[PDB]
DNA sequence: CATGACGGCGAATACCC
RNA sequence: CGGAGAGGUA
DNA sequence: GGGTATTCGCCGTGTACCTCTCCT
């Protein structure tokens, strides 16, 4: 009960708390729209990195 | 860590929905398909469609419903994630670290003890036998009656005589805590001297009910038992019935008698035009008490009683003055209650629920804790008496 | 326990104003300016 | 004109119930403090108010609907007399809606009373005397006649 | 940790995991939780050695 | 008339108002709603029938298959009630239903069938309803709770203001299907029209009438009325009906044959209006501005140009309206619009509107029901079909397109399921119409607006749902299977219906656990409706108004009995009379008034018909020949009540109890008693635990025969005869001639239920209340149940009560009770409990129950037998092992008794899996069963065999007597002897018949009867044997027990007094009760008072009665005493005429009345106070009702007399018995190793918030630590803390509380790094 | 799938320059 | 021994 | 380019205790 383990991941992915918890911290400090990091997060569009 | 999230066996042989290794089980698969399928190589759209659900659900493994559905189990009901575990009523916060379920805890249906003093609560020995079990087993090794913990058991399963005198040599003076739900306020948990009684149900002293917001058509409280020096002395110095007299929120007294006492004490305290004995004069209350146990005058008898009073002076002596008063015999009969320093004409009119309540704020502001306690205590018995003889 | 056009003095004492402007009136009556 | 009325069956009840006839000891009758049960519970303060005496030996009345409006018609029994059927059925309404306020309330003063608790849970007396010479000024609380 | 025990418990941790938040156990509220003894009554005196040498 | 049954005990009857109408049986709603679904119904309307029709057939995509349903059967069940709750399964009779299977010719011209497969198909179990309206579900009983819910239709609502701005009030209308989508439109802040589909996001209306196929002219003239401006030269002059300017102010000077009749500048009036009757002006000159804010209402082009000048719902200005002209057109369209009454809606929302053909609006609609899926021109208007349009994805019941063509003003009920375009409309047209001013919205709580769902419909309701879950996977098995020769049972799959169906029956939120604590709190159950549910409320959100008492409530919801607490207002008690219509609404009963006179027809009216009609208050005094005797009645008219004269009164009410339920009817006095002590009374009633003794209540209302014969907990007799058996446990009855059917012994035979454990641990036990050859009647009580007193409801005792306080033993609502009380075992009751020892499989191996236990004594192991098993009758303790098992490791798994449960061992069970050699105590408990099985088959048996001899000896004495054959020729000779017959035996060979048929019966299942009893009963995976114990013990009354009466007067017994100290009177007899008259007056419940004089009045009589039986007194002396009490009254309707009795009724009563004659008291037309002081005259005692007492103690006489009567008590399921608990230590919960919560998991109480905070506000900083360490998760200091106590150091030493670490890490889970700092 | 809760508040959306 | 549903007491 | 009014999604909604069934 002390003893934690990790989960390595495929691909990165965004943590729900930092994303839809209002004020969306990913949305602020890119300046974005929930809205639109939403659609690329989820796979609706591209982002010119 | 796996002990965080067990598993609840059922009907012996199988497991129900652990609710948070399900989603779990579904990260992990998703990020070994999506795994595989990035080894493998496939087009591009299957590709993003197992990373968008991969996402999925990573994200409703941290907070299940926060974006899109909520994902189900095998009820209709919504799965419960890791955001859930500490947030909410039911959330670690204030379940388990703002609160929690104690040791060394009973409960019962309360009872009035009229009998009791105002520091003392009426709990069955049954109740007491099993929460200070560990000091029973303490003393009877103390004594070498039991030479190991099991032999203590044994004896205290058996409930001999003996066992019997070690639980009335550990609660002498060792309080407990009376608690009701809800507890609005502090004075919702009180502690009492534990007086044992053969009963089931725990006695509970009628001046400390209104603090309570208590009755007895059904109500149930919760004991604990301090166990360390410290919450003893707490309990004795700070949360003790007799320490609680007054009201936090607005300084009046809270003890105040209600219903029957102050029944009793109007009743004993009202006068009639011709009840029997009227017109007698008394060398004092003795003989005014005299008479009316021996029913040569009525209670509401208007006669003269020479009445000796005493008041404070400047020094903070007692000053005796003894004159005759125009009062009743029940009047008379109440004085002898009465503490020292008080003024006769607290008494000498029919005393209502206001009047009692300032005769107590008097008591009080002018002598103090202990002779308020004791007044109180008389009163108490004084209004169920002549409530029971009206 | 919680749930869910003129002024006549009743008692007898002298009358105190505050914040008050006084001027010439037609009965005499003062009227409030300010 | 029913409240009127009211008032009225009131007065009534309560100076008959209030005081009782009794014999000198000159053989004149003369008026004293009565020494019914119900009265000598009231006016003790034991239990009971003037309030709910009137319900039971004067009159029920003026009665409210669900919406809050008062209905015309009074109940003018007592419940030593016994309401009939319309009556009790009226007075139903104004039951259901006093224990539904009461459930529903003890909620929102739960609510209330942990939010306060948490805004002032680290507030504790850490000093004997900050010096500060500022302050409030306390006046009586005057609203129109009465303080 | 009072805020986040209050309510609003993710949007308080986000606030305080993203500014770096450090939480003396000052309160009442943060004493009861990690079980230590209370800043008040028979326990302030204890917290007052506490502070001194500190 | 009185019978024979009834002369036992007549209670005495204060009731004035004839009673006009029965009181009806109490199950009837469960025992109907049940019966609807199950019975045939060759209409197809409702039930199984329905729900098949409504499925039946399928048809695959194709089409060239499908299947048609022809009918259904329901078997028989394979265990009965008995059985079923023995072993723990479910009640029920499997489902077979006949189906066809048709494949169609392929290359055939149409539908010709090449063949058609006949079969008979299992579809599952359908659970059964009992006789007493339970259902058996996994051998638990349980009750479907009836659901209160919004009735299908189109409904009006609005939200007065509060919504937006001040004082603006958006309407809206809601279709509600019975199956489907809703459909919404409502009202913005801009006054435009929205539709919302299923609560989705809000779309303009207009785009609904787009995808009906309208086009923007068509709407137009469908929401507005058309304007025409005809021009012949110039000058813009208009024809107009006068009605259209009504309203508003005059644009131009009106002109009336030539001549002006207002000017501009005046608002035209109303006899501006009416002045034009005899002035027909239609053409009227108009300035050319006035146009600026006008619509056209059409689409227009000039004559050969193809381009469109304008179209419909456009701004007319003035470059459009000169250029227009110029054109020639003639005339102009435009909608007429006003501000108050025809507001330009519709055209708004046209303008808002998007959308602008079919096709659009159906993309649209798709994109809004589908958000983010590419649209399709097909899937859109197959989506749109599918939305309100086809019958299998919606559906108006019948119900609801009655109450859609209703609130409609459609003059046709019945109708199709699905909605039409003229419906939508319509719902459009009485929105705007309401927007205008016209009409009334609906009210939401309004009973008629509100109807009732029960069993049966909600069982047919998941048995669709079921079956069209078969349908999805029968379609795709007719369409993708290349199927041939394949029978229909193929295809069905029962296990989605059977799924369903237990899901509904198990699991439901309506179906419960049966309360059954005594017969009234079953008839309760059965009779409560529910608010929550699915589609219903939840008791969280609702609010003030749905939990009021609403005024159609009267007769048909009781506004008393409803629970405290969250859930008040929300689960209701059907009243006495209520009923449900055929569309579900509740409706009440009353006497039609026909020219003034009462008459006996009885019409039950509806809530929304009750209110057009005057109905009279049931407390109206009328005459013999039904007259109203006064001329201003109280009666009630439109949810008001007021005074009218006699032949204004339509209606009148058919009982003073009309308006409570049964509960409420069950309160003597209960219109002295205020509204909330009577609620708390009612709900405590149902709460009384069957005492040892049943004790008939000496005051009651009359309805305790109706709640115990309708319960079911008695014996009623089904025909009547003579008692020709009884013992405890059976009655046989000898059916009357009269009653007899040919061929059939006439032996009726009762089985009691013997001590068996209710729903709540309580003793369920029947006892015959009939002698050896006493005469019985069809519908008499012969065994009185639970709380039953020869027919009665008895569920308490009759106690004597003072009033006065003593020595503060009764403060705060406390109970002083006398030691007498106690002594005669009054209030002690039997609770029987259940439990069980499972012996499995681990991974080890098998569990064993077996005698042989290690680490006990020989004395531990004396009451268990050779098997390891308790012995039947055993007296066992806290502790006592009942079946003794091991688990290997082997350890001490064996069954113990738990403390302070010390009890008798009354029946022990063995359930033994297949395969499973069974033990010596399960060999002898079985030759027991087959033993008593042999019996039930031979003694019932020999029973029936006596009741055919003595009607083959009446037949043949008539007609065939031969007195020698009798003894000289047995029996069996005359069945098969070779003889010519006659008129002698042909008679005989139809009632032997029967006989033979006896020995083909009763024999015949004997082989199937040791079959079930030896077949090892199927048991939970892995469970080798099951024992069950069950534990009687008597519960005697003690202090902190709680007591109540019928009033709301509860209370906690503080003391059992000695009975010398108890008060006592001038005769030396103590009081048994002493209640404090303090808690009297702030109450209000004044009834308790009533009661007690009537109690003693009562009490009184008996006291006359028993002293004429005492001193032998003539049975005329009897007489004359028993009239002159059945006549006192103030002209009560009950005639008790003691003459037609015989002198050993006369006994029998006048000894069944020495304990106290009972009284009935109506709950509004009970018996006066004049009238108890007048029976406590005929009784020499008092009419004051108070008496001096003196004090047991002293002797001393209290100084004032004390109100002494006798008051029905009741012991309510709350014994402090089953409440005390305490822990010192024990185990602790896994994620948090605080202790457990619970006393059944010997947990610990929970120190929660507030107590912390009141530690807090206390100082108590060490005892505050010391609960959240030592006494909680803290492990290591909570172990160090208690070997310091066991040492005498009562010293603490806290570390980290567990949970706190859980925290640390769920939120390290969460991918937040949170630590401790250094120090 | 459920379609009977609602008030308060802050971020985002739209309208109006 | 965790969750869900139902009911109940204060 | 800027301010303000409206819309939409999230947050919260009393304590303590007792009984039953059902749940990969
Ligand atoms: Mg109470």
């Amino acid at each position: 009960r002390e003893r934690m383990g990790h989960i390595e991941l495929a691909s990165p992915t965004a943590h729900i708390w930092f994303l839809k918890s209002l004020p969306s911290r990913i949305g602020l400090l890119l300046d974005m729209p929930l809205r639109d990091i939403e659609r690329v997060l989820y796979f609706e569009s591209y982002v010119v990195i | 860590p796996p002990d965080l999230r067990p598993l609840v066996p059922l009907d012996g042989g199988r497991f129900a929905t652990s609710d948070l290794n399900d989603l779990y089980r579904r990260v992990i698969n998703r990020n070994n398909r999506l795994k595989r399928l990035l080894d493998l190589a496939a087009p591009d759209i299957i590709v993003r469609n197992e990373k968008r659900m991969l996402q999925e659900a990573v994200d409703a493994l941290l907070d299940n419903g926060r974006r899109g559905r909520a994902i189900t189990g095998s009820n209709k009901r919504p799965l419960k994630s890791l955001a859930d575990m500490i947030k909410g009523k039911q959330g670690r916060f204030r379940q388990n670290l703002l609160g929690k379920r104690v040791d060394y805890s009973g409960r019962s249906v309360i009872t009035v003890g009229p009998y009791l003093r105002l520091h003392q609560c009426g709990l069955p020995k049954k109740m007491a036998l099993e929460l200070f079990k560990p000091f029973i087993y303490g003393k009877l090794e103390l004594r070498g009656l039991a030479t190991t913990i099991k032999a203590a058991k044994k004896m205290v399963e058996r409930e001999e005589a003996v066992v019997w005198d070690i639980l009335d040599e550990v609660i002498r003076e060792h309080p407990v805590l009376l608690n009701r739900a809800p507890t609005l306020h502090r004075l919702g948990i009180q502690a009492f001297e534990p007086v044992l009684i053969e009963g089931k149900a725990i006695q509970l002293h009628p001046l400390v009910c209104a603090a309570y917001n208590a009755d007895f058509d059904g109500d149930q409280m919760a004991v604990h038992v301090p166990l360390t020096l410290e919450a003893q002395l707490e309990a004795r110095a700070l949360m003790m019935s007799t320490n609680n007299i007054l009201s936090p929120a607005n300084g009046e007294p809270i003890i105040v008698p209600s219903q029957d006492v102050v029944l009793g004490l109007y009743y004993m305290t009202r006068d009639c035009v011709n009840a029997k004995g009227e017109g007698m004069v008394l060398t004092g209350p003795k003989e005014a008490e005299r008479l009316y146990r021996s029913g040569l005058a009525s209670l509401h008898a208007r006669v003269k009683v020479r009445i000796t009073e005493y008041e404070k002076d400047a020094n903070g002596e007692l000053v005796a003055k003894t004159s005759l008063k125009d009062t009743t015999v029940g009047r008379a009969i109440l004085w002898m209650i009465v503490p020292k320093g008080l003024p006769y004409s607290i008494v000498n009119q029919a005393l209502g629920k206001k009047a009692i309540s300032k005769m107590l704020n008097t008591c009080y502001r002018i002598l103090g804790l202990k002779p308020t306690v004791i007044f109180a205590d008389q009163i108490m018995y004084t209004g169920f008496a002549y409530a029971a003889r009206s | 326990q919680l749930t869910m056009s003129s002024i006549q003095v009743k008692n007898k004492g002298s009358i105190k104003l505050s914040n008050v402007k006084s001027v010439v009136n037609s009965s005499g009556k003062l009227v409030i300016t300010s | 004109i029913w409240a009127a009325a009211n008032d009225r069956v009131s007065k009534a009840m309560m100076d008959n119930l209030q005081t009782e006839t009794v014999i000198n000891r000159d053989g004149q009758e003369e008026k004293q403090v009565s020494f019914n049960s119900i009265y000598m519970m009231a006016d003790s303060g034991a239990r009971g108010s003037a309030a709910q005496i009137r319900q039971l030996a004067g009159m029920r009345g003026l009665m409210a609907k669900p919406d809050g409006s008062i209905i015309e018609t009074p109940i003018t029994a007592n419940f030593r007399e016994g309401l009939n059927v319309l009556q009790y059925f009226i007075s139903t309404h104004g039951a259901r809606k006093g224990l539904a306020d009461t459930a529903l309330k003890t909620a929102n003063s739960g609510y209330l009373t942990r939010r306060l608790v948490d805004v002032a849970q680290d507030l504790v007396v850490t000093e004997d005397d900050c010096g500060t010479h500022e302050g409030i000024m306390m006046t009586p609380v005057i609203e129109g006649g009465d303080v | 940790i009072s805020a986040a025990s209050f309510q609003e418990t993710t949007r308080v941790l986000t606030e305080a995991a993203v500014a770096g938040k450090r939480d003396e156990l000052r309160g009442l509220k943060e004493n009861v939780i990690v079980g230590r003894l209370i800043p008040a009554g028979t326990g302030y005196a204890y917290h007052q050695d506490r502070m001194r040498r500190r | 008339v009185y019978s024979y049954t009834e002369k036992k005990r007549i209670r005495k009857d204060f009731g004035k108002r004839p009673q006009v109408l029965d009181v009806p049986y109490l199950l009837s709603i469960q025992l109907d709603s049940f019966q609807k679904f199950i019975e045939q119904d060759p209409e197809g309307q409702y039930g199984l029938e329905a729900a098949f029709r409504s499925v039946f057939p399928i048809q695959s995509y194709s089409g060239n298959s499908e299947l048609q349903y022809v009918s259904y059967r329901l078997g028989e069940p394979v265990f009965d009630v008995q059985e079923c709750q023995i072993r723990g399964v479910t009640y029920s009779a499997p489902l077979r239903v006949k189906l066809r299977l048709v494949i169609y010719e392929r290359e055939a011209p149409e539908g010709t069938v090449k063949d058609i497969k006949e079969q008979e198909v299992y579809m599952g179990e359908i659970p059964l309803m009992t006789d007493n309206g339970t259902f058996v579900i996994n051998g638990t009983e349980r009750v479907i709770v009836s659901q209160l819910h919004r009735s299908p239709g189109v409904f009006f609502d609005s939200d007065k203001g509060k919504t937006h701005s001040s004082g603006k009030v958006l309407y809206n209308a809601r279709i509600i299907p019975y199956r489907g989508s809703w459909l919404d439109f409502e009202f913005d802040p801009k006054d435009n029209l929205f539709v919302r589909i299923d609560r989705r996001r809000k779309l303009p209306a207009t785009i609904i009438l787009r995808a009906l196929n309208y086009t923007t002219e068509q709407i137009l003239d469908l929401f507005f009325e058309k304007v025409i401006f005809e021009i012949r030269d110039n000058k813009l002059q208009m024809e107009l009906v006068p009605e259209r300017l009504r309203g508003e102010t005059a644009s131009f000077d009106i002109e009336a044959n030539g001549k002006v009749y207002v000017e501009k500048g005046r608002r035209i009036t109303a006899r501006h209006i009416r002045q034009l009757e005899k002035d027909d002006v239609k053409l009227i000159e108009v300035p050319v501005e006035y146009i600026a804010g006008k619509v056209v209402a059409k689409d227009y082009i000039d004559e050969s140009t193809g381009e469109l000048i304008c179209a419909a719902n456009m701004e007319l200005s003035l470059d459009l309206l000169a250029k227009l002209s110029q054109s020639g057109h003639k005339r102009i369209e435009t909608l007429f619009t006003n501000d108050l009454d025809h507001g330009p809606y519709i055209s708004e929302t046209l303008r808002v509107d998007p959308t602008n053909d079919r096709l659009s609006a159906l993309v649209e609609i798709y994109r809004m029901m589908r958000p983010g899926e590419p649209p399709t021109r097909e899937a859109a208007e197959s989506l749109f079909e599918n939305l309100f349009f086809s019958e299998d994805r919606y559906d108006l019941s019948a119900v609801g397109r009655m109450k859609f063509n209703r609130s409609l003003l459609r003059e046709e009920i019945e109708g199709s399921g699905i909605l039409s375009k003229d419906d939508i409309i319509d719902v459009m047209k009485k929105l705007i119409d309401i927007r205008n001013g016209k009409g009334e919205v609906d009210d939401i709580d309004h009973l008629g607006n509100r109807r009732i769902r029960s069993v049966g419909e909600m069982a047919e309701n998941q048995f669709r749902v079921g079956l069209v879950r078969v349908e999805r996977a029968v379609k795709e098995r007719l369409s993708l299977g290349d199927l041939d020769t394949l029978m229909p049972q193929d295809m069905i799959n029962a296990k989605p219906i059977s799924a369903a169906v237990k899901e509904f029956f198990g699991s439901s939120q309506l179906s419960q656990f049966m309360d059954q604590n005594n017969p009234l709190s079953e008839i309760t159950h059965k009779r409560r409706i529910s608010a929550l549910g699915p589609g219903g409320l939840t008791r969280e959100r609702a609010g003030f108004e749905v939990r009021d008492v609403h005024p159609t409530h009267y007769g048909r919801v009781c506004p008393i009995e409803t629970p405290e607490g969250p859930n008040i207002g929300l689960i209701n008690s059907l009243s006495v009379y209520a009923q449900t219509n055929e569309y579900g609404f509740l409706e009440t009963p009353y006497r039609k008034v026909t020219d003034g006179v009462v008459t006996d027809e009885i019409h039950y009216l509806s809530a929304i018909e009750e209110g057009n009609y005057v109905i009279a208050q049931a407390n109206s005094n009328l005459d013999e020949e039904g007259h109203f005797v006064e001329d201003l009645v109280t009666c009630r008219s439109k949810g008001e009540s007021s005074l009218f004269s006699r032949d204004q009164v339509d209606y009148m009410d058919v009982s003073t109890q009309q308006v409570v339920s049964v509960g409420a009817s069950l309160i003597p006095f209960l219109e002295h008693d205020d509204a909330n002590r009577a609620l708390m009374g009612a709900n405590m009633q149902r709460q009384a635990v069957p005492t040892l003794r049943a004790d008939k209540p000496l005051v009651g209302t009359g309805m305790e025969r109706a709640v115990a014969v309708d319960s079911g907990v008695t014996a009623v007799a089904k025909r009547g005869g003579v008692v020709q058996y009884v013992d405890a446990s059976r009655i046989v009855i000898k059916v009357n001639e009269d009653e007899m059917y040919p061929g059939e012994a006439g032996i009726d035979i009762y089985n009691l239920t013997k001590y068996t454990r209710s729903n709540q641990n309580t003793c369920i036990n029947q006892m015959p209340c009939v002698s050896l050859g006493e005469p019985v009647e069809r519908g008499d009580v012969l065994a009185d149940g639970p709380s039953t007193d020869l027919g009665e409801l008895a569920l308490g005792q009759n106690m004597r009560v003072a009033f006065m306080p003593w020595n503060g033993y009764n403060f705060e609502d406390s109970i002083l009770v006398s030691e007498r009380v106690v002594q005669e075992d009054r209030f002690t009751t039997i609770h029987i409990q259940e439990l069980a020892c499972v012996s499995r499989d681990t991974k080890l191996g098998p569990e064993e129950i077996t005698a042989d236990i290690p680490n006990v004594g020989e004395a531990a192991l004396s009451k268990l037998d050779e098997s390891g098993i308790v012995y039947i009758g055993a007296e066992v303790t806290g502790g006592d092992i009942l079946v003794g098992k091991v688990t290997p490791k082997v350890k001490d798994s064996s069954l113990r008794v738990p403390n302070g449960v010390s009890g008798t061992v009354i029946d022990v069970q063995v359930f033994t899996r297949d395969g499973v050699e069974k033990d010596k105590r399960a060999l002898e408990i079985e030759e027991m069963q087959l033993k008593q099985a042999k019996k039930d088959l031979s003694e019932e048996l020999q029973i029936l065999e006596a009741g055919l001899f003595s009607r083959i000896r009446a037949v043949l004495v008539a007609g065939g007597v031969e007195a020698e054959k009798l003894d000289k020729l047995p029996r069996d000779r005359w069945l098969e002897l070779g003889l010519t017959d006659e008129e002698k035996q042909n008679q005989l060979e139809q009632l032997a018949e029967q006989y033979d048929e006896l020995k083909h019966e009763f024999e015949k299942k004997l082989e199937a009867k040791r079959r079930k009893i030896t077949q090892g009963d199927d048991l939970a995976p892995g469970v080798l044997k099951i024992v069950k114990v069950y534990l009687a013990v008597k519960r005697r009354i003690q202090p902190g027990d709680k007591m109540a009466g019928r009033h709301g007067n509860k209370g906690v017994i503080s003391k059992i007094n000695p009975i010398e100290d108890m008060p006592y009177d001038e005769n030396g007899t103590p009081v048994d009760i002493v209640l404090n008259p303090l808690g009297v007056p702030s109450r209000m419940n004044i009834g308790q008072i009533l009661e007690t004089h009537l109690g003693m009045a009562a009490k009184g009589i008996g006291d006359k009665i028993n002293a004429m039986l005492k001193q032998q007194q003539e049975v005329a002396k009897l007489r004359e005493f028993i009239q002159r009490a059945y006549d006192l009254g103030a002209d009560v309707r009950q005639k008790v005429d003691l003459s037609t009795f015989s002198d050993e009724e006369v006994m029998r009563l006048a000894e069944n009345l020495r304990k106290g004659m009972p009284i009935a008291t109506p709950v509004f037309d009970g018996a006066k106070e004049a009238e108890i002081k007048e029976l406590l005259k005929l009784g020499d005692l008092p009419t004051s009702g108070q008496i001096r007492l003196y004090d047991g103690r002293t002797g001393e006489q209290f100084e004032r007399p004390v109100t002494v009567g006798y008051m029905y008590m009741l012991k309510l399921n709350h014994l402090v018995d089953d409440k005390m608990h305490a822990r010192s230590t024990g185990s602790y919960s896994l994620v948090t190793q605080q202790p457990l919560g619970g006393k059944a998991q010997f947990g610990g109480q929970r120190f929660g918030e507030m107590e912390v905070w009141a530690l807090e506000a206390y100082g108590a900083a060490y005892t505050l630590q010391e609960m959240l360490t030592v006494k909680s998760d803290d492990v290591n200091g909570r172990t160090k803390m208690y070997k310091n106590i066991v040492d005498g150091n009562h010293q603490m030493e806290p570390g980290m509380p567990e949970s706190f670490n859980v925290l640390l890490k769920e939120i390290r889970s969460l991918g937040i790094n949170i630590e401790l700092e250094d120090e």
